[PDB]
This record gives structure tokens, sequence and C-alpha cells, in this order.
């Protein structure tokens, strides 16, 4: 069928991992911050809202 | 705009501050709701919880993008409502991020 | 191995023969609460056919406690990473509990040295009461929070305290602190 | 020192090569395609289109016979008519030289035949001044009979149980073709491959690289559009 | 090991203290394979020889202090890789005898932090 190339390959599939595996080790606390001071403008939301209303 | 709700505090929309003229006509007032937000033009469109949208998914999944004057859900009636604190808190963490 | 790798025959061919394999992580090491085992990359396919043979010498709920302790660790391991980002306090009262008992198993039955020799030194005795304390404080933890008992209180109990001596004596004082150790636990969570 | 920059086009009956690789006399264009992909079918679609130009090079090309070669190393039952029915739709069957092998005719000489008949090309492409268009089609069937000798005799496999000796056998196959100097014919010569899936380590795709100047691929993508 | 030999006289009968220092680990491992595969031994993993270990100890094991002499070499070997990734011998086999690894950064060298 296609099938890609298995020594030329080789050199960009260890270079997979480097991309991969310390790629994702950051993906993590990055989307965390975001999300981390979202929830501040949830509560605080309802402070004159409910003495409004 | 265009803000409705019950009619005793659909009164005060037809003055100022906020402009409007309907009420309730449906379940969250779908023969107001869709028609009129077609064109968008409207300085605020709000629906109240007087009304109810549940499917709020129904004018997302039509207007497929748009922040600009889409509903905000408030209260529209009295019954010492200040509950959508209780509401809206278990109402984000539900569906994004982890549940409660 | 070189790398950690299971295509080298050394490893995969060990793997099956060998029922047991016991990897120390890195990161549990580098805080210096002895042993480091990570668990989730151990295991010992042994245990089966050795229950029978330590509830009969050992101790006759020995295995009980083993078995139905190891849940604290899998309902933690995904329960830190971010789902207690916001504190546990902004989180259910059954999803606090994992935590209130995470203590004195992280301070207590984790927690080695192996430049103190009074702690280091260990036999069936001293292990067997201390997991078997942390069942008879998930049991009253548990009971604490069906009552509505609060978190400040029990976090600052005596009974962690009296957990936390006696890994401080090899096993000569481990039977005396056991005597006082166990009902307090019972009259902590009934002083409250 | 004898070959000259190539430069006189010819209509390929595909704007696509006339434009981006744009064929020339004495040029080669190795026409990669996978396997489960048809290359012996759509390349009679080049064999049948295949015209000089006379009037935008200045001198008429046509004064001097546009005759064309063909060649199997290996091909089927169904392969064999479809080829000749090709050629007998437009009539472009006449003036040509064929010396195909089949899979069932001796397995030796798919490998003896291409050096033997590219011989009796410098004959009349060189020496009776004709601008002959070589065409050689399914080289695998090729490296099949070469893979024979590779390693059941002496000579030892020195990649991909084909000989060591493999650079030759690539060589003297390959280096016929160029604008000839001081003649006014050429051996225009383009290799049509039927190279292993899509890899780029595989013998074949190796060397072509680096030989030719002007390539093109053709590609599965849009073969299943149905884009020919 | 000509140096090799020199160096045991220098830093433990001498007191001295050494410090061996090799650079590029690559070609001396090329070359060693050209002269075991003649003496009928089979080269190893990614061709790089399989007879690697036990010669590459000796040069290595002249490391380490020694009871009542003072003075003993320290080894800093300095080897090569493509990206520093560890899929031949060269950093396998190397990595058992000697103790840690220190390898470089691609955006420290760019900035000139060395």
């Amino acid at each position: 069928s296609q099938v890609s190339p298995t020594r030329m390959n080789l050199l960009q599939r260890r270079g997979q991992l480097r991309l991969a595996q310390k790629g994702v080790d950051l993906l993590k606390k990055k989307r965390d911050a975001l999300v981390a001071e979202f929830f501040g403008l949830v509560r605080e939301a309802m402070e004159a809202r409910k003495a409004l209303d | 705009m265009a803000v409705i709700a019950d009619p005793e505090t659909a009164q005060g929309f037809r003055l100022a501050g906020l402009e409007g003229y309907g009420a309730s006509s449906a379940e969250e007032a779908q023969s107001l709701l869709e028609t009129l937000v077609e064109r968008g033009g409207y300085a605020l469109v709000a629906v109240d919880e007087a009304l109810l949208p549940d499917p709020e998914r129904a004018v997302e999944r039509l207007m497929r993008g748009r922040d600009l004057p889409v509903l905000l859900p408030i209260a529209g009636l009295k019954e010492a409502f200040q509950g959508h604190d209780v509401e809206g808190y278990m109402r984000e963490l539900v569906r994004k991020t982890i549940g409660f | 191995p070189p790398g950690g790798d299971m295509s080298e025959p050394v490893t995969q061919s060990t793997l099956r023969i060998v029922g047991a394999f016991w990897r120390l992580d890195a990161s549990l090491a580098f805080r210096r609460h002895f042993p480091a085992i990570n668990w989730n990359g151990s295991y010992s396919l042994f245990t089966s056919a050795l229950d029978p043979w330590y509830r009969e010498n050992v101790a006759e709920d020995y295995p009980e406690l083993r078995d139905a302790i190891s849940e604290l660790l899998q309902r933690e391991a995904g329960l830190q990473e971010i789902v207690q980002l916001v504190g546990p306090d902004a989180l259910q009262d059954a999803e606090r509990l994992v935590i209130e008992v995470g203590r004195i198993i992280r301070e207590d039955f984790l927690q080695q040295n192996a430049y103190h020799e009074v702690d280091a030194y260990c036999s069936m005795k001293k292990a067997y009461g201390i997991m078997k304390m942390i069942l008879a404080f998930y049991k009253e933890a548990e009971a604490a929070i069906k009552r509505g008992v609060s978190i400040d209180e029990i976090l600052q109990l005596p009974v962690l305290e009296r957990i936390g001596r006696a890994r401080y004596v090899s096993e000569e004082e481990f039977p005396a602190y056991f005597e006082e150790a166990m009902k307090e636990i019972q009259g902590a969570f009934k002083a409250l | 020192v004898a070959r000259r920059k190539p430069e006189q086009f010819i209509q390929t009956g595909i704007s696509t090569i006339d434009v981006m690789n744009t064929l020339v006399r004495g040029q080669k264009l190795p026409i990669f395609s996978g396997s489960g992909l048809p290359a012996n079918e759509i390349a009679a679609q080049i064999a049948r289109q295949a015209t000089v130009r006379p009037d935008l090079s200045g001198e008429g090309e046509k004064e001097e016979p546009f005759a064309v070669v063909f060649a199997a190393m290996g091909i089927t039952q169904r392969e064999l008519s479809y080829f000749i029915q090709e050629f007998e739709r437009t009539g472009a069957l006449s003036r040509s030289v064929l010396f195909l092998n089949k899979a069932d005719d001796p397995t030796i000489e798919r490998i003896l035949t291409p050096r033997m008949a590219l011989t009796v090309a410098e004959y009349l492409a060189f020496e009776h001044d004709y601008h002959v268009l070589v065409i050689l089609t399914d080289m695998t069937n090729y490296c099949e009979a070469l893979r024979e000798i590779g390693a059941a005799r002496e000579e030892i496999p020195g990649r991909r149980g084909y000989p060591g000796y493999m650079y030759t056998d690539l060589a003297t196959i390959y280096e016929r073709a160029g604008v000839v100097e001081g003649k006014k014919g050429s051996v225009t010569q383009i290799p049509i491959l039927s190279m292993p899936d899509d890899d780029r380590t595989h013998p074949i795709p190796d060397l072509t690289g680096y030989i030719t100047e002007g390539q093109i691929q053709l590609s599965r993508e849009l073969h299943r559009k149905g884009i020919y």
C-alpha cells in the first residue's frame, strides 16, 4: 500500500520523542494557569449580583 | 434592547434602562427569541430565568458563534431571588473543568 | 537495562519467569520518605498463593488490611493531578476524606529514615498495627463526615501524633503504645 | 564531453510536465509510483500524446523520424493485449520496436534483454540521426532477475538481496541518453518505476534520486479521486 | 595504552594527581572494529563492536582511589552521539562502568552560555 522509509525515518522517530516527551511536560501546568485564575471571576461574579438583584 | 420576562417586570423595559415590549409566549419564549435574534441588531438580548432557557444550546447551535447580543440569565422574578449563586457555581464546574 | 526497554532479551525473559518487579521512582525518592516504591510500576504475582500462608502464621486480619488499604493510593493518584488544584475545601466531603486518611499513610506508613536505626528496624508486629490504625481511622473519618464533623479539628487530633511517636521506637515501646494509641482514635472522634 | 545541454522540448500532452519539469530531448523523467498505483496503464497515455514541437523551436523535428521503442521486463496477460490495443487506438503502433518480456518468458532475460535492446537504439538513434524515445517500464521485475545472481552465487547481497555490483547494473541501463554535440539524433529514455510502496531507502528511489535532475511523482491520494 | 601505563607510575607512585581527558570515542571504536573483524570476532549492535566492553574497561578502571596512595587519576571521557540518543552501543556500554551523564542543550549553546 503506502509505507514510510525505515532508516531515513529512523532519525525522525527518535526525534519524535524529544518533541513529544518534553512537549507534553509543559502542556500540563500551562492550561492550569488560565483555569486557576478563572475560578476567581466565577466566585467574585455573584458579589454585586445578589445585592442588586 | 429586547428583554422580556413576566408582565410586571416587562413594564420597566418598556420605560428606559432597558428596551423591550414582549413577555412570555412559550417555554423559553421561542416565538420572539429566535425571530428577533436572527437580525441581531439590538443593543442587547437577555433572556431571564423567568422564561428559563434549558437549551441554551438551541441559540448557539444556530448562531454558530456570536457573543454580541445573546442571552444572559438573570432572574426576572422575585422570590428574594439571589439564588444565581448556588446555580452558577454548579452550572460552570459541571460541564467546563472538574465537577463539584 | 540501558533504557528501561523490554525489546532487550534479559528483561522480556525475566519478566514471566520471575514473578515480581519492584520499580522505585526518582521523584518518590527525592523528598526523604523511604521506601520510594512506585506502586503502579510494581507488581508481585506471588501474593495470590501466599494469601493462605500469610493469614495462617502472621495474623488473621493481616491480608484483609493490605488489599483494602491500597485503594487509598489509587483514589489519591488521580485526585492530586488537577482535580484538587482549587484546594480540597471546594470539593465534596467524600473526596476530602481521601487526604484526611492521606496524612497518616504518608507521615506514618511510608515515612522512614536510613539515617535513624530506631525506625528502620521494623518487624511484623509494628508494621501490622500501623496499617491497622489507618483502617480504624477511615472507619471513624467516614463516620465523621456522616455526622458533619469539621475537617479543621479532625486534622488537629492528638490521634495523628500518637501514631508518629510509635515509629520512633523499634518494637519495644510499640506494644504499650498500641494499648494507648488504638483506644485514643476511639475517644477523639467521640470527644468531638 | 560529447554530451551537450538538453533544450529541445516536446509535448507529452499533460501541461503539468511541459511547465513544471518541461521534458526535453535527451532527458529522463522517472515517474515515481508506489505499489498499489498503476503506471503501465497511465504511461500509455503519455506514449500516445507524445509529439515534437517544430514551430516553436525555429526548425523541423518531424523531418527526422520520431520513432519510439517500448520494452517490458515482465508483464501479465491482460497488460500484454492492453498495451497493443492502446497503440492501435491512435496508430502510434507504427514505427516502433517492442522488445517485450513476459513473466513466463526466461527469468534470466529480464536483465539481459534491456542491455541488448539499448545497443540497437544507438544505431538508429545516433548513426541514422533519429529522435528515439525509449520507454522501459516494469523495473521490479528487472530486480527479480537481478536478485537471483545477487546472493545464490559468489556475489554478495550489498543491499536488500540484490548484488553489491548493483551500481553497474543500474549504470549501463540508465546512462543511455543525452543530446549529442556531433549527431542530431538523440536517445531520450524515460524509465517508469513501480518502486515498493512510498519507501526512499529501497535501492530503486535511492540511486534514481541522484541520477536524474528532472523527475515527477504520481501518488495514490488523487488517484482514488479518479484524476489522471 | 602508552600514557596509560605511564600514568600509573605518575599519580600512584609519585603521589601526583592526574586528570585524564579523552576526546572523540567514535574514532577509537571505528578503528577497533577493523582489527577484531580479522580475529574472527563478529561486530556488534548498530555495527559497533561487542568486544568493546573489555577493552574500554581497561582505560577507565585505572581510576578510583587506592589505599595508602593519596594520588590517583581522575577519568573524564568525552564521546559524541547524534543528539545524545541511547539507540546504539557508544553510550550504553560506557554508562555501566562510568557514573553519571552530562548532556548539552541546544538552547544554551545558541545563546552562548558555556
